């Protein structure tokens, strides 16, 4: 009953983020999952990294998976290091406080781009859903957002305060302006979608799907459709995938490069005036040996650009930014698929590459996999033997956290752990089996052919004299450890394909895992068939057996851990947990709490006499695929997909009242500005606008016709009748106002209408009674202006009943064939007359 | 030119675009079955007569030479095939298959079936050879032996048509019944299934896209669907009897379909310029959406109703009415620009316009905006032409009586506002 | 005469007279039209 935490991270140089350089080659920052490294490309180690508060692990963090870094931009003036991470969250921090100091979450999605200016304290940011969202640093609020787009953000261009040009996958430019802060223009860019979008001032360059950049022009023009945006060029022929990224760089001719989806990244340059007047007096040369002219015209695209050259990587790549000096050499840095950083350097003379091929150096690969790990030992609490799919076994330590050694054997599929001398024997995909060493040379045997296909599984004795491995040609081999050589005592045939082995712990059981999903179980001196474990519904993958030998944890394809016991053959329990598959099980080696690993990237940690979670572990986020625990003191080792290795160790006012509210404000308002204004005439002070009023935009007739729309129309009636006679009369003031203003007048003409008339339906006899003047002039223009608009909407209303009335003859006259026969044109109307159905009872 | 071997003892050339007719004799009989090479100048006639004859093309001087003659056996040459050419054009052999159970491989004769045979491909790479019967069956031999190499079995009632899907390399086949059948050379066994289909299937090829198979169909139609899932993409239907003939074009793709009776069509491809003309509409409508939007936001009342009425958007529409009203609050009932644009309407825009405006004129808050539309559309458009215009009596029909609902609910608002003139003669007259 | 429900697909139109069009709507206000017809469809 311990706390479990993490304590580790290894394997993972570069993940799926972008890579920020810094000068002084300089150094790189790049990201690890849910972490982000910077090191220099000298020698390549972890100057620093940045965590966070509480680890992963503990009772507090949540149950998820924290978010990748996908995201990440400094300022190296300002000396900040924005953020995003793929829940779509910004942190910011220092280089060298290297600390977090604010934090912001408008989005909710994955954070794509991050264009911030440290100069005017502005962060830019662009997501997965589809709107961008301009934040301030120091007013540390979301200052606002565009959001015009369909599906996401993936190129992105900003200027001053001014302009903002975005390119989405639903496949269009829009051209933002920020004053306004609407989008002024829109262009479909290409047919699918598009992702890159590269900005000098003068032309813009715009990827597609299909190996076609767009050559664009930009300007500030007054048109409304063109102007500000034109179409000029069309270029073909990158590469068949799709181009990622456009970045670019200058000195004076000036570079760019397009970051495509396979291992190419191709390096374009423009050229500068003279060369322009060269290429168009040849074309013009082409032309005297219109519509050539035009011809020309089209070629525009091929005359301005100029494909320097291209870089073949290795395997694939993720991204790449530009190190350029003295005009004659230029470098990349470029981190690929698989954890690998590459320095590419190219020297040129302005005109040609001066080489056949640019020359790769400055590369960091060490301190990762390369690959995904497939299996894990660990080695008396002293070293790790990690090995994955490119031949790469690889000698770890706890302490300093580095390599030791690396040899190359192919696919490999299972690395076990022989304690004398520290050897490691590991068995492959091709079906064969090696062994090396870790103090003397590499290699020691490769016994080739062991099996005729892929071996799946390996363990051996307590003693270290026997090896038992297990090879999907229904084979199960023992072997003996002759003095360094190996043999095989025995060789047993099966009938379906073994996929696991396990030896008990003390010498006594041999447990096997056949794909008919069943588990035989051997005495080890007799090979005898002491017991067979049934009813697993799909294939078990991984077998464990109790320091005792007495209990078998069990594992299958179908997300349920089974439990029986050795003394009969009996399941215990049943347990159902890891919604994908498990894919391993380890005890504890002093008692009955184990841990299993499973395809959807959680780590569980049981109590076995409870049958009971103790512990839910959240590390990383792609497919666990391997779990060792310590022989004797208990730290957890578990390596997954996204070569990942994580160690673990233990620890109301009602209707009427807000109309009476409002009209006291309103006409308090309008009084103390028509006061102002008789003293205005008697000059020939401005009193300041009530808050309500300054904070809404309204003039403060609109905010009383605003609350008398907000009443609702079962309850008006009872609002005028509980308002009382001062407040009849600030109403009668109000409309006086709207008289004034025609429009608000005629654009609710009823309300207005139904309300002043049932005032003063209930009032008559009291402002009857009242004798004023002001009253009588108040009341007389009302009434003029009512009749006004009501006799106004009436002629319109019978001029278009009489025009309507004469169209509908006029045609009736035109196509309607009269019978002269009376009864015979009464059965045509009754026959042609329109009808309608009704439900009647009798 | 396309050639037609047709119920007549006379081979037809036709060109293709459809009047003129070239009519050859080679025989008696009538033809039976044709083949040409890939390349034109080589053609292959299997007719009724015993004789079987190639004739040389020349598209200089027009010439159809008949020079290759073969007598063969003594019943029925009922298929023919040559695959390929050397460079020299003596394209290398000649095999066809007959009406009793033999067929024969003549230099420019083993059992075949147990009933008569129904037609021959060849394959791309020239080496083996395909051939099934009305027996249930196929089967497949070499060019350089008769030795057979395989032999797929059976089936319900028939087969009609074999071809080979030439990229993918399979082996198609019309069945005798509704279906057809798709195998590959690896195993020989059921790769694919192609069922829906009517009556009989009588002719099956690949498409030049080489991911779709088009079968025709004996009750007058033709189906063309994607091999990968076995699913219609599209379904023709220009015939009326029968199907019989089916041949294409490769480089631009088009398909001939010809039946038992004289209709005679020619299908063409021309999904790039729907799909361009369809992107073109797109880029035309974000562009003017785009300009509706910032007119709509900066003013420009008129050009914002043009582009409403253009594209249809009727929200919009009567936002800008309405802002054209509240403007025009301060004989004109607008703007004057938009009274001249309404006078410049046409005909489907007038009727789409009146027929907003009646649903406007339902409710009783949007009435006086559908009343001054409707007063603008008849104080600048002709009365005759409005009457003549089709439903526009249907509609006027419609709009009447909430007028006059409308009219009487405001005559008794004046009606009512006479209470204000009473409470001044009652005012007035105490003071 | 009635308002009833719209001739194209491309349409709403409401028992009002507020007819819109789906090419000028907003995500959010799509998302509440479509939660209102879910339950009148669900209920009547």
């Amino acid at each position: 009953y311990q706390r479990f935490e993490q304590a580790a991270a290894f394997g993972v140089i570069a993940s799926n983020a972008n890579c920020v350089w810094i000068p002084a080659p300089g150094q790189l920052i790049t990201s690890a999952l849910e972490d982000v490294n910077i090191w220099d490309i000298k020698t390549g180690d972890l100057v620093s990294k940045l965590s966070d508060g509480l680890p992963p692990g503990a009772s507090d963090a949540r149950g998820a998976k924290p978010a990748e870094c996908t995201y990440l931009e400094a300022h190296k003036d300002t000396d900040l290091l924005a953020v995003g991470y793929a829940d779509g969250v910004i942190k910011v921090w220092d280089l060298m406080s290297k600390t977090v100091l604010l934090n912001f979450n408008g989005h909710k999605a994955a954070i794509t781009l991050l264009q911030f200016d440290g100069t005017g304290t502005r962060l830019i940011s662009g997501s997965k859903d589809s709107n961008i969202i301009v934040w301030d640093l120091v007013g540390e609020v979301g200052l606002y957002k565009l959001r015009s787009h369909k599906d996401s953000i993936t190129g992105f261009w900003c200027q001053g305060e001014d302009w903002l040009i975005s390119t989405s996958k639903d496949g269009m430019i829009k051209l933002w302006d920020l004053k306004t802060h609407q989008c002024i223009e829109t262009h479909i860019a290409h047919t699918g979608e598009c992702w890159g979008l590269a900005v000098k001032d003068d032309l813009l360059i715009t990827t597609g799907t299909d190996s076609q950049v767009k050559i664009w022009k930009l300007d500030i023009e007054n048109d409304k459709m063109g102007g500000k945006l034109t179409e000029m060029g069309i270029f073909e022929k990158q590469s068949k995938q799709r181009g990622l990224k456009i970045e670019f760089i200058t000195n004076k001719t000036s570079f760019f490069y397009i970051q495509n989806a396979d291992k190419t990244i191709e390096t374009f340059r423009i050229r500068k005036e003279e060369e322009i007047a060269r290429g168009l007096k040849k074309r013009e040369k082409r032309l005297k040996e219109e519509e050539i002219a035009k011809s020309i015209k089209e070629s525009y695209s091929s005359f301005i650009l100029h494909p320097f050259q291209t870089i073949r990587s290795l395997y694939k790549i993720k991204s790449a930014s530009w190190t350029t000096v003295s005009s004659s050499k230029l470098e990349l840095v470029l981190t690929t698929s698989s954890n690998t950083i590459e320095y590419y350097s190219i020297p040129y003379e302005k005109r040609d590459p001066t080489s056949p091929a640019p020359l790769k150096t400055h590369t960091i690969e060490l301190q990762g996999q390369r690959t995904d790990v497939r299996s894990i030992d660990i080695s008396d609490d002293n070293k790790l033997l990690a090995t994955a799919s490119n031949g790469s076994l690889k000698i770890w330590n706890i302490k300093t956290h580095k390599c030791i050694r690396t040899f190359e054997c192919g696919y490999a599929l299972t690395c076990k752990f022989l304690p004398g001398g520290l050897l490691v024997i590991l068995g492959t995909r091709n079906g064969e089996l090696q062994l090396f060493d870790l103090a003397s040379s590499s290699l020691l045997d490769t016994i080739e052919d062991a099996h005729d296909a892929a071996i799946w599984s390996l363990d051996l004795t307590s003693d270290g004299k026997r090896l038992v491995t297990g090879s999907a040609d229904k084979t199960v081999k023992f072997w003996d450890f002759k003095v360094l050589k190996l043999h095989h005592d025995t060789t047993l045939e099966l009938t379906d394909d073994i996929l696991c082995v396990r030896v008990s712990p003390d010498d006594r059981y041999l447990a096997i895992s056949l794909l008919d999903n069943t588990v035989k179980v051997f005495f080890l001196d007799s090979m005898k068939f002491y017991l067979s474990l049934y009813g697993h519904k799909l294939p078990v993958l991984s077998i464990d057996i109790s320091f005792d030998s007495k209990m078998i944890i069990t594992s299958s394809a179908d997300k349920n851990i089974k439990i029986w016991g050795l003394d009969f053959g009996d399941c215990h329990k049943s347990l159902f947990a890891h919604q994908d598959s498990i894919m391993n099980v380890k005890f504890l080696p002093q008692s009955h709490n184990f841990f299993s690993c499973s395809k959807d990237a959680v780590v569980k940690y049981w109590d076995g006499e409870k049958f009971e979670c103790i512990q839910k572990l959240y590390a990383h986020q792609s497919e666990v695929w391997a779990l060792a625990v310590a022989t004797d003191g208990g730290f957890v080792v578990s390596s997954s997909h996204d070569h990942s290795i994580r160690i673990w160790e233990e620890t109301s006012l009602k209707a009427g009242e807000r109309l009476m509210e409002a009209l006291d404000l309103g006409i308090a308002e309008i009084e103390g500005l028509e006061a102002y204004n008789r003293d205005m005439k008697l000059w020939q002070i401005k009193p300041q606008g009530n808050a309500v009023l300054i904070a809404v935009n309204k003039t403060p007739e609109q905010y009383i016709m605003d609350t008398l729309l907000r009443i609702r129309m079962s309850q008006l009636e009872d609002a005028l009748m509980v308002m009382p006679f001062s407040y009849v009369l600030k109403f009668l003031k109000f409309i006086d106002t709207v008289m004034q203003n025609k429009t608000l007048l005629h654009s609710h003409l009823p309300l207005i209408c139904k309300n002043l008339f049932f005032i003063i339906k209930f009032n008559h006899k009291e402002l009857v009674s009242q004798k004023n003047e002001e009253l009588k002039l108040q009341i007389n223009r009302v009434k003029t202006e009512l009749r006004s608009a009501l006799k106004s909407t009436e002629d319109d209303l019978g001029f278009n009943v009489q025009g309507l009335k004469f169209v509908k003859q006029q045609w009736n006259l035109r196509h309607n064939y009269e019978f002269v026969d009376e009864y015979d044109q009464q059965e045509k109307e009754s026959n042609s007359a329109r009808k309608r159905v009704f439900g009647t009872v009798i | 030119k396309l050639a037609l071997a047709t119920n007549s003892p006379s081979l037809r050339i036709i060109p293709v675009p459809p009047l003129d007719v070239e009519i050859y004799e080679g025989h008696e009989d009538l033809l039976n079955s044709l083949d040409a090479t890939e390349d034109g100048l080589w053609i292959a006639t299997a007719s009724k007569d015993n004789t079987a004859i190639v004739w040389r093309y020349n598209e200089n001087s027009c010439k159809f030479d008949i020079y290759a003659k073969y007598i063969g056996h003594s019943a029925a040459v009922t298929a023919v095939g040559l695959p390929n050419i050397v460079s020299k054009g003596y394209p290398e052999f000649l095999l066809t298959a007959s009406n009793d159970l033999t067929i024969k491989k003549w230099i420019i004769t083993r059992h075949a079936h147990e009933k008569d045979i129904n037609a021959l491909s060849v394959s791309p790479n020239d080496s083996i050879f395909a051939t099934a019967s009305y027996d249930k069956t196929c089967k497949i031999w070499n060019l350089e032996n008769g030795e057979l190499e395989a032999t797929l079995a059976n089936h319900k009632r028939g087969l009609w048509d074999v071809s080979f899907c030439q990229y993918d390399k399979l082996l198609a086949t019309s069945s005798g019944d509704k279906t057809v059948k798709i195998w590959s050379l690896d195993t020989f066994s059921v790769m694919k299934t192609l069922e829906g289909h009517t009556n009989a299937v009588q002719r099956c090829s690949f498409i030049n896209k080489q991911k779709q198979l088009i079968s025709c169909g004996a009750d007058g139609l033709i189906k063309i669907w994607d091999c990968s899932s076995g699913e219609c993409l599209k379904t023709l239907d220009g015939h009326n009897n029968r199907l019989w003939a089916l041949s294409t074009m490769n480089d631009g793709d088009m398909i001939v379909s010809a039946d038992a009776d004289g209709v005679f069509q020619f299908w063409k491809d021309c999904t790039e310029q729907e799909i361009e003309e369809e992107q073109e509409k797109a880029k035309l409508q974000v562009e003017q959406e785009q300009s509706l939007q910032n007119y709509m936001s900066k003013g420009d009342w008129t050009n914002a109703f043009l582009l409403a009425m253009t594209l249809d958007h009727p929200m919009r529409l009567f936002n800008v009415l309405k802002r054209a009203l509240g403007e025009s609050r301060s004989e004109v009932i607008f703007n004057e620009e938009l009274d001249q644009a309404i006078s410049i309407l046409n005909d489907e825009q007038l009727i789409l316009l009146m027929k907003r405006c009646r649903d406007w004129n339902t409710n009783a808050k949007t009435h006086t905006i559908a009343q001054r539309t409707i007063r603008c559309i008849l104080m600048h458009h002709n009365i005759a032409k409005l009457s003549e215009i089709p439903g526009m009596v249907k509609i006027v029909d419609a709009i009447i009586p909430y007028t006059q609902r409308h009219f009487t609910r405001v005559d008794n608002l004046v009606e009512q506002s006479y209470i204000l003139d009473y409470a001044l003669v009652e005012m007035d007259k105490l003071f | 005469y009635n308002v009833g429900k719209a001739e194209k697909d491309g349409e709403i139109r409401l028992k009002n007279g507020v007819a819109m069009s789906k090419e000028e709507l907003t995500r959010e206000d799509k998302n509440r039209l479509r939660r209102a017809l879910k339950r009148k469809r669900s209920k009547a």
